[PDB]
């Protein structure tokens, strides 16, 4: 009710090119809300309303950038990176079950591709996903709160999608190196995991060391000697 | 290899324990060491350790993670050139890593690389001053006397040498003068 109004408005904010940063910001706000409630299509619908050129557009209204606008952009890219991660997983998944030599060939392409989209989000450049790169922005506690929650909401999920993808296709050594990734002090992905999820993660990797031992390799997938 | 079982049993204080131990004996594969330690740290985090006992453990692993950072951050080209398995080489020692960070073969070497090499002295564990020199001299050579300057501004001192270092001297003293005003 209060939400349907805002998104109906995105259509008007996208009208005037001179107010393109505002579209971007207000578009981000909604999707931050959607994604907070796991509503991936809800968010994807708002997304497609952004003119897919709106960023080159903003850069042209400057060429002289405001923190808030610099962030709206990074955040918009984040939210994109995140939707692509899920759509490619859907695609990959479909294919892992179609089961009709061009097939496997396309399968490795998908596996290799979703792997990348996942890592894109997990190790999002220069700060990480839903993390502002600009501190001089005007105080906004609601946004800051929301962004901190999305890292807790969406980040661990992708970690598990990622393990699956890797295990599902025998990349078991890489599965165990998720341990490297999550505990890395570079990103501290670990401090957005609940103890419940860290356990879940640990137990999934066990399944992966069993599969490695099953091949005459050590639990981490290395040779014995 | 009890850690595998200690996990399925939810004995994570214990799986962290064996895991941390294996992590220390690891010398054959850096990548294996890395993983085991990451694994060790996850176990600790996901266990029921005391809020301080925990912060005490993640305290000391941040310390080891601080050392593997040096070998971790070895230039991919330097590696591509010594033709070393991206991730199948062994856990090097500090002597070895300085050789690399100091290796003339490392072209793109700048203050950071030499910086890294210097901090590595503290990880030697029993002549340290000789290296300290060898690594310092080699920073100027790449600068063709910028960088030896920058390495000093970063350290921001009586450990460095002057008269004995020299053992074109015009600028050496110039900096060994700007150093006076700096250290004092």
């Amino acid at each position: 009710e209060e939400d349907r109004l805002k998104i109906d408005v995105i259509d008007w904010l996208v009208f005037d090119p001179a107010q393109r940063a505002e579209a971007l910001k207000q578009g981000n706000a909604i999707m931050r809300k959607f994604l907070a409630s796991k509503k991936h299509e809800a968010a994807k619908e708002v997304f497609v309303k952004i003119p897919q050129d709106s960023i080159a557009e903003i850069y042209n209204q400057c060429e002289e950038l405001p923190a808030e606008d610099d962030n709206a952009i990074r955040e918009h890219l984040c939210i994109r990176a995140y939707l692509e991660a899920h759509e490619t997983f859907n695609e990959w998944f479909k294919h892992m079950n179609s089961v009709p030599g061009s097939w496997k060939g396309h399968l490795d392409a998908l596996t290799a591709d979703v792997k990348e989209k996942m890592y894109n989000v997990l190790l999002f450049v220069d700060g990480g996903w839903m993390v502002d790169v600009r501190e001089d922005a005007k105080e906004d506690h609601e946004r800051t709160h929301q962004m901190v929650l999305l890292r807790k909401l969406c980040l661990p999920m992708l970690c598990f999608l990622l393990h699956t993808i890797l295990h599902s296709t025998g990349q078991y050594q890489e599965c165990l190196q998720l341990a490297d990734m999550v505990s890395s002090e570079r990103h501290k992905l670990y401090l957005v995991f609940s103890k419940e999820e860290l356990r879940k993660l640990l137990q999934k990797l066990r399944e992966s060391s069993l599969m490695l031992l099953d091949q005459g390799l050590d639990p981490l997938g290395y040779e014995i000697q | 290899l009890s850690w595998l079982h200690e996990i399925n049993s939810q004995e994570l204080e214990k799986a962290h324990a064996t895991l941390l131990g294996l992590a220390n004996m690891e010398t054959r594969y850096f990548a294996k060491k890395k993983t085991l330690l990451g694994l060790s740290k996850l176990a600790a985090l996901a266990s029921d350790f005391s809020e301080d006992m925990l912060q005490e453990k993640i305290e000391e692993m941040a310390e080891q993670e601080r050392f593997l950072l040096h070998q971790e951050t070895l230039p991919e080209q330097l590696l591509a050139e010594k033709q070393l398995n991206l991730s199948a080489m062994p856990v090097l020692t500090a002597p070895q890593l300085i050789g690399l960070y100091i290796c003339e073969e490392n072209r793109r070497a700048n203050e950071y690389d030499f910086k890294k090499a210097l901090d590595l002295l503290e990880y030697i564990d029993e002549n340290i001053n000789d290296l300290k020199l060898e690594i310092l001299c080699k920073a100027l050579q790449r600068d063709n006397w910028v960088s030896k300057d920058s390495i000093f501004v970063k350290i921001l001192l009586p450990e460095v040498k002057d008269l004995l270092q020299a053992d074109f001297e015009f600028v050496l003293k110039a900096n060994y003068e700007y150093y006076v005003q700096g250290q004092i």
